[PDB]
C-alpha cells in the first residue's frame, strides 16, 4: 500500500515501523519464526466451512531446525514485492538446510500436516526416519 | 489613474527639479519638493516622496524588500526574459528595474523612454534627467511592476 | 418519505512547518480512521489549495455511506490518503452529529397530518404545508 | 493440465523461480534514522525498512557516498563526511541485484525543494548563450547553517556568515553596488542571491555577531631554530580589530588595536 | 490584540524566535489573519533587536486602537441603521464622489473601521455595496443596498481503477 | 466528555424551529438521554426561567461553558 | 551534494553546476524505460587530460614523490 | 563534480581526489561485462568511524540538541589540515602547522575563537581530534 | 595540461570587502557596530569601524597613489 | 529465570531507543508444583475453612497463584 | 578514596580560598595554597595544584589532551547523551565537563551541586564558588571521568 499515512494528533508509536503496514518477525530458530509467520495470517483466512478454518485441519506443529547454529533473525514480512506466502516461506526455510513439504499426518489420520525439519542427511537424523 | 497622473506631473516638472541630485543611497529627511535647497535623493526615495505627496504613505526607505511581501504591486513581466517587441504594450507609470541585482529602478514614460538618475557611483553631481531606452535596453532585466490602491486596505 | 442525509463536517490538518510554496490537494482525497468501531470512509467534493505560510487548513468532507455511522465522536478521523510528508496530524475538532437514518415514522406521520389538514386551502395550515413542502426549508 | 499447477505469474505463462526474487534495477527510499557514530543510515521502503539489524551501527548498516577517502604514505587516514539529512530521498542500488544488500548511490531532492534553493529566473534556454551564462553558471550552495556561499561565471562571488555579515567581490561597474562600502555599505537585503526562489529572504539562523581570528604559528623551519612567532588578526563581536605579533619565549608583543568606539 | 501578540513572543522567547524569524512569523499570521506577512515580519525584528515592544511600536507598524479592550468580549452587531448612520459621516459632502483621490481615502477608512469595530466584516462584499453606493450618489432607488451587505454575510484515475475492477 | 457535551448542546441549539420558548426541560431530557446512569443531574445559573422568543426570533447561536461540580 | 530541512523548518541544500553537452550516466527505476535518473557526470578523456596538471604517467599512490 | 565548456570555448571542470586501495562501486553499461564505470567511492566502517567527531550514537535529526552535532560538514583535505562547518555559528579551518582560522558567536563557544593572552591552543578545539 | 595558460575570463580588477555586523548578543542590548575591510579596484584599502546609531566612525584609509 | 542484564534489544526498529536492560533477575518462572506443595496447600485450605483467623487469612491471600510469600 | 577526600577538603576550605580568582587560562608558577596573595587560576590548574599537594604529581598545564592518552582516567559516561535520572548515581570527586568544546570542567559534590569558577570571559574578578547543577545542567555534555592511582606505574 503506497499512500497511507496513519497519523495521530500529538501521539506517536515508540517502536519504528508503525503506522505503515510493516510487520517484523523475530526468532532464534526456524520453528520460532515459522510459528509467527503462520500464526500471523492463518486465523483471518476465513472460509464458509459449516463446522473452522485451516488452523484446525493443518497442525503445523513439531517443527525444529538448527537452533544452536542460527542466531537471532529479523526477517521482514515484505521481503518479496507482492509475493505469496509460499515465496516468503522459502526465505524462512533457507533451503537446502531445511526440508519443507505437505504430507498426510500418520500420527493423526484424517488431517494434513505441515513439516519443517532439518535435513535428514545427518547420520542420527537419517536413523530417526521410519523405515519401510 | 494615480500612477499615470503622477508620472505625467513628474515629466512636466522634470526640468524644474534640477535641485535634486544623485547619490547611491540618499535618504534625506527633508522633502525635495518642499525646499529650494539642493538635496541628494536616489530613485527609491524619489518614488517614496512622489507617492507621499498624495494620501498614500507607503514606507521608508522603501528598499528592494518592499516589493516582495508588502502586496502593493503585482508583476506584469518576470525576470529572465527580454523582448523588444512587447515594450510598446507597456503603459506610463510602470516601474522599470535595472541591474543584475536590482541596483536601480526607473519609471516608464511614453515614446520609448524612462526617467531615472544616471551617473558615476561616488556621489555624482548630475541632476535627475530622462534618457532613451535604446542604450539602456541591455540592462533592463525584464522585470516590470504596477501599482494598485483601490483594493489595498 | 424522503431519503437520508449524508454526514458531513470539518477536518483540521496540522503540518510540521508552514508551507514555503502553494500546494494543490488532488480531488477525491479519502479521509478515514483506524479505530475498528468507525471504519467508514469520507471524501471531498471540491478542490482546495494550501497557500504558503499557512500552518493549517480546513476542508469540508462528506460521508459516502448513507447512515448514522458518520456521526463519529471527537478525534476519530485520523487518516488521510495521498498525503504528503508535510502533514503532521489529522484531527476533527468537533463531532459531526449531522448524519441521519431514514425519515422517522413520527415525523412522516406529523407531516402527513399537516398535508391532510392542509387540503382545505386559504388557511394557516395550508400556507404552513405550502411553506414546509420544500426539502431545504425547515421550521 | 494437472502438472501445470505450479508457481506462475503474468498474463503470459512464465516459470516463477529464484530469478523473480532478484530485484531488477534501482529503487528509491527515505532516510528514517542515521547512525551518527558510523554515519551509516537505514532507509525505509513504503512498507519495509532495509538494514536495522540487531547490530546497532557498526556490524551491519547501509554505507553512504563520500567525496573522497584514502590513506597517506605515513599511515594517517583522510577523507570527507558529507552532510546527512533525515527524510531525504536517496537512490539505492543492490549488489548483484540481490535484495537485502543496499548501497546509496546519491541523494535527490524534491522538485519544490530544488525550486526553492535556486535563484535563476530563466525558464529555459541553451547554455551557450552569453546572457544565459550569467544566470545559468552559478555554483549556488547553502551550508547546513542558513548562511550560504555563492559563485558565478561572472566576477560576482558572495559568501555569508553568522548574522548579516558577508563577504563579496565583483569587478563590473554595473555590479559595483553589490560589493560597495559607500556611506554604510550595501545592505544584506540588496543582494539578489540572499533571497530564496519563491520571493523569500534567506534569514540567517544565528543573528548574534561572530568573532573572527587568523592565528598563525609553526614549529620549525630550514634554519633549524624553533618557531616561536605568533600573530593574530582577531575581530570581536563588538567591532574591535586587533592585529598583533608575539614571541612567547622572549615575552615580547606588539599590538595594533581598534576599539568599538 | 496587542497583549496577545506580546504574550506569544514572550512565550517562545527571544532565543527561540531568533532562529527562524521568517517561519515563526508565519505562526502569528496564521493564528491572526489581521496581520499580513510584512506587518508581522517587522514587529518581530523590532522585538528581538530592542528586546521589548511598546504601544508606540505597535501603532507605528499599523494603525490600531491599542487602548480598547471591550471588543474582546462583545461589540456592536451593526444592525441595519448602524451602517446607514456611519456611512453618512464618511460621505458628508458631494465633492467626495467627484474627487476620486479623497474617495479612496474615505472608503478605506470606512472598510478599516467597519470590519474591525463590528462583529461582521468583509472586503469584497463591502466593496460591492460601496460601488453601488458611489454609483447612485448615496441615494439608490431602494433601501436594499444598505441591507444587501448584511444579508449576504452570514477523475481519470478513479474511473480507470473502477472499470478495471469491474472487468 | 466535556467536548462531547458541548457539541451535543450546541447541536441541540441548532435545528430549532421558530417561535418557541427556550424550554429547559427538553434540554435536560435531551442531554440526559445520552446516558441516564452516567449523567446524574444538570443545573443552570441564569436561564432557569423559559425565555419567550418573538415570532421573528430564532435561538441558534450561543456560547456553552461546562462547569463540572 | 546534500539537501534537507532544519528543525525550524527552513530548507537547505546545494545546486551543483549543470552544463549542456556533458555526458551523464543514467539508471532507470526498476529497469523500466521512460523513468531516467542521472547518477553522475563523466567527462571526456580529452577534457580530463586538459583540466589536470599532473605530469606523471603512472605510479603507486603510496610513493612519497 | 561538474564539467563543461564556456561559450568562448575554454573548458572548465573539476579533478576530485583519487586514492589507491579505496572501495568503489561499479556499474556495467547495459549489464555487459568488460565495460566498467565507477559510480562513487565508499569508505570502510573503521575509516568512517575515524574521520567523524560526532559522539552521539543515534537520534532523530529534527531534535535541536542533535542538530548541533549531526549538522556538521566535516571534511579533511589530502593534507592533514582539515576544514569544518556546522549548523551553529562555529566554523573552523586549518592550515600548515598549528595555524588555523575560526569563527563563532555564542559566548559558550567564545574560547574556541578567542585571542586572550596567547590565544586558544590548537589542542583545545574538539574538531582537531579523530 | 596541454601547455596552455589558464586565462581568467574577466580581466577587470575586483573590489573586495568584509562587512561584519549583527543584531544582538547575550548582554541584551542591540548590536549596532559595523566594520568593513573594503578594497577598491584602483588599489585603495579602507579599514573602518562604525556605530550608525551614535553617528560615529573611525577609518584607516589608503589611497592608490 | 534469565540472569541479570540478559535482555538487550527490543527486536524491532528501536528508532528512539538506544538499549534496554533489566536491573533485577527473574525468579517467578517456576515449574509445576510438586506433590508436597499441593499437600501443604490443601492442608492450609482445610484449616482455612474457619474465616476470621490468621491461618484462614493466609490461605485467602495465598489463593492467587502469583503470590508465593 | 584520595579523590573523595580531596573534594571534601576543598569543600570545607572553599570559603577560605577567596584569594583565588578566575581567568581563562591562568597558569601561575606560585602555589595558591602556599601564599596569601591573590592569584588567577583556572579549573585545570586548580585541579593540578590540588593533586600536587599529595605525592601525586600529574603534569603541567594539564590541558584537555592530558585525558586522552595519559591513562590516568577511565570514562564513566560518554559524550552525546544526557540523562537527568542517572545523576544521583554519581559520587563525589568525579570530574564534570562543560562546554561544547571542553571549554571548562568541574568537580562533583553531593546534594546535586558542583564546584567550578564561573564569570565573564575577560578575566573576571569573581572568586571560586559553588553553584547548583539545575541551571548548568544544559551545558553538562554528559562526559564524566574518574581517577585511579593504585594501578598506575
Amino acid at each position: 500500500i503506497q499512500e497511507v499515512q496513519a497519523v495521530l494528533p500529538e501521539v506517536g508509536w515508540l517502536i519504528d515501523g508503525d503506522g505503515d503496514n510493516e510487520v517484523k518477525f523475530t526468532g532464534s530458530s526456524a520453528h520460532e519464526v515459522m510459528t509467527g509467520i503462520i500464526r500471523r495470517f492463518i486465523p483471518y483466512m476465513k472460509y464458509n466451512y459449516t463446522e473452522n478454518t485451516i488452523d484446525n485441519y493443518l497442525d503445523y506443529d513439531d517443527l525444529s531446525s538448527w537452533d544452536e547454529f542460527e542466531k537471532l533473525t529479523e526477517v521482514s514480512a515484505f521481503t518479496n514485492f507482492d509475493g505469496s506466502l509460499k515465496q516468503l516461506m522459502d526465505m524462512v526455510t533457507a533451503r537446502p538446510f531445511n526440508e519443507l513439504f505437505f504430507k498426510n499426518s500418520e500420527k493423526t489420520p484424517g488431517k494434513a500436516q505441515l513439516v519443517l525439519r532439518k535435513t535428514p542427511f545427518n547420520p542420527t537424523e537419517w536413523r530417526a526416519l521410519d523405515m519401510i | 489613474p494615480l500612477s499615470t497622473i503622477l508620472a505625467l506631473d513628474l515629466n512636466d516638472n522634470l526640468k524644474s527639479l534640477s535641485n535634486i541630485k544623485y547619490m547611491f543611497k540618499g535618504a534625506p529627511k527633508e522633502n525635495p519638493f518642499g525646499t529650494d535647497k539642493d538635496v541628494y535623493i536616489d530613485t527609491y526615495n524619489l518614488l517614496y516622496w512622489l507617492y507621499l505627496g498624495e494620501d498614500e504613505e507607503l514606507a521608508y526607505p522603501m528598499n528592494i524588500n518592499y516589493f516582495f511581501t508588502e502586496g502593493r504591486f503585482f508583476t506584469i513581466f518576470g525576470k529572465g526574459h527580454k523582448y523588444k517587441v512587447d515594450v510598446s504594450k507597456f503603459i506610463v507609470g510602470d516601474i522599470l528595474f535595472f541591474g543584475r541585482s536590482d541596483t536601480n529602478i526607473g519609471i516608464y514614460v511614453g515614446d520609448g523612454e524612462f526617467i531615472s538618475m544616471m551617473g558615476k557611483f561616488p556621489k555624482d553631481e548630475t541632476p535627475i534627467g530622462k534618457y532613451k531606452l535604446d542604450d539602456y535596453w541591455n540592462e533592463f532585466n525584464g522585470r516590470v511592476m504596477r501599482f494598485d490602491e483601490e483594493v489595498y486596505i | 418519505k424522503r431519503q437520508s442525509k449524508r454526514a458531513y463536517g470539518d477536518v483540521t490538518i496540522q503540518f510540521y512547518q508552514p508551507l514555503d510554496m502553494r500546494m494543490y490537494i488532488p480531488a477525491g482525497t479519502t479521509f478515514t480512521s483506524t479505530r475498528q468501531e468507525y471504519p467508514q470512509q469520507f471524501e471531498t467534493l471540491v478542490d482546495y489549495y494550501a497557500e504558503p505560510d499557512s500552518t493549517e487548513i480546513v476542508v469540508e468532507v462528506y460521508c459516502k455511506e448513507t447512515g448514522v455511522a458518520g456521526n463519529v465522536p471527537e478525534g476519530t478521523i485520523n487518516t488521510i490518503a495521498s498525503g504528503s510528508s508535510l502533514i503532521r496530524s489529522v484531527n476533527n475538532e468537533y463531532s459531526f452529529n449531522t448524519g441521519t437514518k431514514e425519515e422517522s415514522q413520527e415525523d412522516f406521520k406529523r407531516r402527513f397530518h399537516s398535508f391532510v389538514e392542509s387540503r382545505g386551502r386559504a388557511t394557516n395550515k395550508s400556507v404552513r404545508y405550502g411553506a414546509l413542502q420544500i426539502p431545504d426549508v425547515e421550521g | 493440465m494437472v502438472v501445470r499447477f505450479q508457481s506462475s505469474m503474468g498474463r503470459s505463462l512464465k516459470r516463477v523461480d529464484s530469478d523473480d526474487l532478484n530485484v531488477k534495477g534501482l529503487v528509491l527510499a527515505t532516510v528514517s534514522k542515521i547512525n551518527y557514530k558510523y554515519q551509516s543510515v537505514e532507509v525505509k521502503v513504503n512498507n519495509l525498512t532495509l538494514g536495522s539489524r540487531i547490530g546497532d551501527d557498526g556490524s551491519l548498516a547501509v554505507p553512504y557516498p563520500k567525496s573522497f577517502i584514502g590513506r597517506t604514505p605515513e599511515g594517517s587516514v583522510f577523507g570527507t563526511k558529507p552532510l546527512i539529512t533525515e527524510g531525504s530521498v536517496v537512490l539505492i542500488g543492490f549488489l548483484n541485484d540481490d535484495i537485502n544488500s543496499p548501497i546509496i548511490l546519491s541523494v535527490y531532492g524534491d522538485n519544490e525543494q530544488n525550486k526553492m534553493i535556486n535563484t535563476n529566473p530563466l525558464d529555459g534556454g541553451k547554455f551557450d548563450t552569453e546572457s544565459v551564462y550569467k544566470y545559468s553558471s552559478s555554483l549556488y550552495e547553502i551550508l547546513p547553517s542558513l548562511n550560504y556561499k555563492y559563485d558565478d561565471g561572472e566576477g560576482t562571488s558572495i559568501r555569508t556568515y553568522n548574522g548579516k555579515s558577508f563577504f563579496s567581490m565583483t569587478s563590473g561597474e554595473e555590479e559595483k553596488p553589490q560589493a560597495t562600502d559607500f556611506y554604510t555599505g550595501t545592505e544584506y537585503q540588496d543582494l539578489f542571491t540572499s533571497y530564496y526562489g519563491n520571493k523569500t529572504l534567506i534569514e540567517p539562523r544565528i543573528q548574534k555577531a561572530p568573532n573572527m581570528l587568523f592565528k598563525h604559528q609553526g614549529v620549525f623551519y630550514d634554519d633549524g631554530t624553533p618557531d616561536n612567532h605568533i600573530t593574530t588578526l582577531f575581530i570581536s563581536e563588538r567591532g574591535d580589530i586587533r592585529a598583533s605579533v608575539l614571541n612567547t619565549e622572549t615575552q615580547k608583543r606588539t599590538t595594533q588595536e581598534m576599539s568599538s568606539d | 490584540t496587542y497583549s496577545k501578540i506580546m504574550k506569544d513572543l514572550s512565550n517562545y522567547g527571544r532565543d527561540n524566535i531568533s532562529k527562524g524569524i521568517d517561519k515563526y512569523t508565519s505562526k502569528l499570521s496564521s493564528k491572526y489573519k489581521n496581520l499580513k506577512k510584512a506587518q508581522a515580519k517587522k514587529i518581530i525584528e523590532k522585538f528581538v533587536k530592542e528586546g521589548k515592544v511598546t504601544e508606540k511600536e505597535y501603532e507605528k507598524i499599523t494603525g490600531n486602537k491599542v487602548d480598547d479592550e471591550l471588543t474582546s468580549d462583545n461589540r456592536p452587531k451593526l444592525t441595519k441603521d448602524k451602517l446607514k448612520s456611519i456611512l453618512k459621516e464618511k460621505f458628508k459632502t458631494q465633492d467626495d464622489f467627484n474627487n476620486s483621490k479623497k474617495k479612496k481615502k474615505a472608503k478605506t477608512d470606512a472598510l478599516k473601521e467597519l470590519t474591525t469595530k463590528y462583529r461582521f466584516g468583509n472586503k469584497t462584499h463591502a466593496t460591492t455595496l460601496l460601488d453601488e453606493y458611489i454609483k447612485y450618489k448615496g441615494e439608490p432607488p431602494n433601501d436594499e443596498a444598505f441591507d444587501k451587505y448584511l444579508k449576504a454575510i452570514e477523475s481519470p484515475l478513479v474511473m480507470f481503477s473502477r472499470m478495471l475492477f469491474n472487468w | 466528555l466535556q467536548k462531547h457535551i458541548e457539541s451535543v448542546i450546541r447541536s441541540y441549539l441548532n435545528n430549532l424551529k421558530t417561535s418557541d420558548d427556550l424550554i429547559i426541560t427538553d434540554l435536560i431530557q435531551a442531554i440526559m438521554n445520552i446516558d441516564d446512569v452516567l449523567i446524574y443531574d444538570v443545573s443552570f445559573d441564569n436561564l432557569d426561567e423559559n425565555i419567550i422568543v418573538p415570532p421573528q426570533g430564532i435561538i441558534r447561536a450561543g456560547e456553552i461553558k461546562v462547569e463540572l461540580k
